[PDB]
């Protein structure tokens, strides 16, 4: 996955 | 608008006249009031010619669909009662200036007695239906002057032939009493149309017939 | 087996949490400072839930975000079905906890969030700001300095731990917050705060010359 | 408005003006009030400007879209009744001022013999039709003078020029006695519309036959 | 029916008449009009009585049910928009002749001064609502004369006691000008119910308090 | 409130006034009334100037979202048709006293000969379109009195300034007549606003070459 | 009720009255009419004053809400929309007595000219804006009284502080040709609401300054009454 | 594995569709001529969708059935809704691909059909006609001279291609196409043409008679 | 273990992805250029979304140009409910990578798509373009020069890497487009434009010979 | 699958 902050 | 039934000894007539009125304007001539619903039953409506004729096609698209459907065809108990169900339902549409009243006339295949086999059933405005027992009715504007003379000519029906010829009398009373029904037209070589029912079934009866029982009355009258 | 759902659901919460930037929420002579670690100039992880009451999260950007607006949709119509005065931090709080436990056992997949919800007194009140820590299983504890959420936690508690002080003032709770976090500069950091000598809304970002002139 | 249509030996014409008021005021004075359905029917209707437009637009699009997924064309009484179905779901907004009234002419290529192809078919507001059989038919405000004039001028038909002759001497007669209706505009060059339907199909008449016969019609009345 | 509510330094004080009529025929003489809704507020409502009961009974119910869930109770602000919030959603019923208006007393905790604590707040028809400055307000068909007698009687207002006996006299001048409003009856005694609200709560007043304080009010009315 | 538009060789033109008023009480004095819908229609809309804003706006909205979904702009048939659809669709709303007629002048980019590309149609309440064919129309409550005036100016249109002034004057001719609508204000310095469409687009017309006209024709009438 | 906005250089102004009235009688002396929406605009309503509050808290969180949820704030033609919005879908309810008639000042940011930056919108029952252009607007039942004021006293403005007298004049001439617009009340100590929007934001004005104008007006007239005569007779 | 079933279901209508019977629709002077190997006289696999659009398909006939019905009702929908003329068949092909990519990926079964979509310009206009060729799986490809579908489709197409002659006669086109389909009489023969010279409907069938005589 | 049946997922969408055409967006004086290599004459891969912001994708088109129709629904309704200079990049950016997001961790198939917004300042106004590009898990990337997607985007993005300019002109940024989509004709590519220099709507295509002239 | 650009 992606977009973790 | 005038339509007229009577019982003879072994079968049935229906007769209705041929003129639409708008108002005082006469719109048709050659208007056809009386139906062939099924084989041994015909519909004459009087009122809106339009909801007339819908009710009419509805009517007989209704009695064939269960026909096919079950087999068998309905008893005439049954078919007053889906023609009364659909008066009643038309009773809003009526109160806006569509009414239709019908007049259904009949043969019982499966009635006891073959020479009083004949139906005659009436229909009022709230779907109420009562079975004539005095061997004649009529609806439409000009009903009350075909009756009054049925009144007096039933005496004289003793055949289909001759319960033609009475019918086509009462038709004639009735347009001479009254405008909004047609007489016979001899210029335009117009005349009522009329169905006679028996054992045999519903047959149209032939217009040259009616034009010469046509004449001779007016010869009569004259 | 429920034992090993639970399980395998926590460890996947608690790797995707620490596969994120790090959020700062201390208490300070003012209020509440927010900072934040973020490169992205479009996408924040810090927000204003009402008139006294903020946000921060850390994990992944469109569960906390749905979450940020879910809470600002509670708080405004609780502002307006009674009164702005009866939103509280508590209530966000708990209703934060109830929704994230019952994702974490409901939903296919937990929410790898993790959510602050920080509230300071109304203008010209005295009361000691309030942090909450709500988890991705559904549990909140009440934080009394600060709260440290992503990436590695423990190596920044353990730096505030040693440089906290509170009625500090705003440049050096700042400081000590940014010593904090490095254990940078403005184009990266995202930081706002709760001033409590705010009138009405007390939630306001420092960004720009502003936040320079400060670090 | 006027719109009439009459039978003439193998085929049927029918014409209407081009004039549209608001009023006692003039709005519009180049309106087509005739359509071509399809390749065998034309329909002219009256009344408001708006709805009559909607309604011709919304039938052609129904007879289409029926013969596009059967592959075959409705019959002449199946486009009838596709018609009064529309008329009789307009009667609401018609109450309320809104209403219209279609004339329908065909050529029923089904038809037994050629010569008698023509199809003419009149709706009342009720959504009731009926074929007319007299060979003509007009509707509009200004129906009943054109139709009192074709009953006059019908025994010169004898072909499909002499129809159209016909057709716009009555629409001059009924545009002379009805101020709703318009008469040839011979300053701005308008003249009356006119479609002619035969076993080849339905066609427009140009502009120049129609002028020609107009400027005939006012020399002899003149 | 006439209800009145007035400040005075350290709270506030509600009080009601007890006649109910059927236009020019008395149905009852022992009505109470005044609730206590919760520990610091008080609602009068005036207008038809059953709608006036069932008001009450829902306000109550609703106030206590917001309590109970959230463990803290609504501020002044909540409890008054609640209250418009009824008033509006009854506008239908009241153009069919349902009509009933409210008035709310109250004391808040939250106030920084504690001798202006009370709150007196009045609605209107369409549910807007306002927080009486001068001090009195009144509902009611016999609510103008009440109010102008409250108008010249305020300046006697020092304490609880004092304003009490001119709610007292103002209901006295009420009932005396309008026929629908019920005087002291003292061959029933049945005297007006008041409530009085503090820093300590809302109580209820005993009868025989008003009892007196009526007697007084006759005693010098006729001389 | 009027609106004007008038054909000239290689493109079309529309203006309108500037004033709103509530009853005899003038609310507003620099109302601008005629939009550009796209790159080859403008549209004035009279009636309720809160009902005219918002169907502007609306239409101008359908008509870019049906570009930027289909790839290709509507043919002006096109938004014909959606415009009477609204207009019919405002109907019940209008019958409450929130009417609005709109205006549609545009340039056909798909016809045939170029300087005959402009087109001017007109809506009725009904939602009734018509496009005109005599070079010029009009709406609002002065469009009576503009449209008189346009029959005898029209001869002078030979390019764009000619039906420039034209419009102009036809607008100073409806205030000049009407209460309604208001005139050239010389002391506040407001003047109508007009739209020219030609084969490059629609281009809204400088102030300084509309009060340079406006002031001519007062010269001309004094 | 009268509510009033004038442009002057650098800012804008709006006032209202505290009166409001049920018929014939004074309800209230102490109504306040003018609300502070957000950090640059104003709203004053007139009409029902039920209907009235209602419009300026929905409006007020309709715009907070959408300012939390996007980040940053809706452009001005976008709280005239939503306010425009409101006003239309109110209509039918306004045909039954409950009408609402707003009236919208602000300061646009965005604006190029940072002087004329002031914005003055008018609304009516049909939903219909439009931006005033003459610099002043006034709504209420006493609205042409003081627009008609404003248009003689327009020539005076110079600052805030000259704008503000005018507004507060202008207000005093509609209560004094209106009876349901009160005046300034000197017994009381009650004087009409201002709120004053810069580019420093939206500021309510101080009682005292407005009740020293108010006095300062009330001089004015009292002195021109005295000097002046019925065309030779007093 | 998803790969290994996308591509058992591409076998599946390929094979489906190898089983239909063959169509050519080829480009010519007057327009787009369509011939059709239909031995059936009341199941028809070319028919008009609008005024210049026409329609050909092969494979199971209940679905490419449904479909044309489906064309047919959003290109009627069209007409009514905004214009008669703004109807084209790029639009009907786009919603063919969509409609087919979308039975292909959610339905148990794709679809074993494959469509043509033909377009001739308007009456008085120029313009050279388009033919799209729409896959079960909703690729639509764009071919400048003519289509074949259904059946083996190599030695026709080869055949096409060694014969083909831009703005040839309807004899002719005719001629080679029957040639072609070969690699019959009218009593297996289904032929329709998309006439340009026709002022607003193109389709047209030719049989009997005329048929005859033509070939 | 579904974290491992991600793995296949995205293998998949990075499969769909790079069996695609190439698609390049750069930043250059007038605002933004779009070059695409599509050999289609109907499909288009670039297209309007509003007054001031655009559209680039990349991969199965029955999957973006859904998305773009979803865009154009969402850009209407905000402009149409509040104003036309409401609707922004950053929102439509926002909204496409919370769909993408939904998509790939609910549905059976993710997109595989990867999508571009790029947005220019409004006339008379100052700012420099923004570009996203946002992939299939919903990840939103700000580039601040240019976007590569489709296909082998490495030799692509290391030539322009190389061969670009801040300011340059139409027909040098153009050159350096195409110069890096080789590592075409005029009847192969589509070029549109975001003409900051346009007062209302700054899309615009440039096809014919005006893009003969250009390159 | 098909349909990629």
């Amino acid at each position: 996955l992606g977009q973790y902050l | 608008t005038t339509i007229v039934a009577l019982k003879y000894p072994g079968g049935v007539v229906m007769a209705g006249d041929r003129r639409s009125t708008q108002g005082n304007m006469i719109s048709g001539r050659d208007v056809r009031k009386v139906y062939i619903t099924d084989d041994y039953t015909a519909t004459g409506i009087a009122g809106t010619a339009a909801v007339a004729v819908e009710f009419a096609r509805l009517y007989a698209v209704e009695l064939e669909h269960y026909e096919k459907l079950e087999g068998v065809p309905l008893t005439f108990a049954g078919k007053i009662n889906r023609l009364a169900i659909m008066v009643r339902g038309n009773l809003a549409a009526a109160m806006q200036g569509l009414l239709a009243l019908p007049l259904l006339a009949g043969y019982d295949i499966h009635a006891s007695d073959p020479q009083s086999a004949g139906r005659i059933v009436s229909f009022d405005a709230a779907g109420g239906w009562n079975i004539e027992e005095e061997g004649y009715q009529a609806v439409g504007s000009g009903s009350l002057f075909a009756k009054s003379s049925m009144k007096k000519l039933y005496s004289q029906v003793t055949d289909g032939d001759s319960g033609l010829r009475v019918a086509v009398e009462a038709l004639y009373d009735a347009a001479d009493d009254d405008s909004a029904t047609g007489g016979p037209d001899l210029v335009r070589g117009i005349f009522p149309t009329a169905v006679i029912i028996d054992a045999d079934g519903a047959v149209d009866v032939p217009e040259s017939r009616i034009a010469e029982l046509a004449r001779a009355i007016i010869e009569s009258r004259s | 087996s429920p034992e090993q759902a639970m399980r395998e659901r926590s460890e996947l919460a608690r790797k995707g949490i620490a596969r994120a930037k790090s959020v700062v929420a201390l208490a300070y002579a003012g209020g509440v400072l927010f900072v934040a670690e973020n490169p992205s100039r479009s996408l924040q992880k810090i927000s204003e839930l009402y008139d006294r009451v903020g946000f921060a999260a850390a994990g992944k950007f469109n569960e906390f975000d749905n979450l940020r607006r879910g809470g600002i949709q509670f708080a405004d119509t609780r502002g307006y079905a009674y009164d702005r005065r009866d939103v509280t931090g508590r209530q966000l709080a708990n209703v934060y906890a109830q929704t994230l436990g019952t994702i974490f056992t409901e939903q296919a997949k937990p929410y790898e969030v993790e959510l602050c919800v920080a509230e300071v007194a109304h203008y010209g009140e005295t009361k000691r700001p309030e942090l909450y820590r709500i988890t991705y299983d559904g549990s909140i504890a009440d934080e009394p300095h600060f709260v440290v959420m992503g990436g590695t936690t423990e190596p920044i508690a353990n730096a505030l731990k040693e440089s906290y002080a509170e009625n500090a003032s705003l440049t050096d709770a700042l400081r000590i917050a940014v010593a904090a976090l490095r254990a940078l500069g403005v184009a990266s950091l995202e930081v706002a705060v709760l001033d409590a000598n705010r009138p009405r809304r007390a939630f306001r970002r420092i960004t720009g010359s502003a936040l320079q002139a400060l670090l």
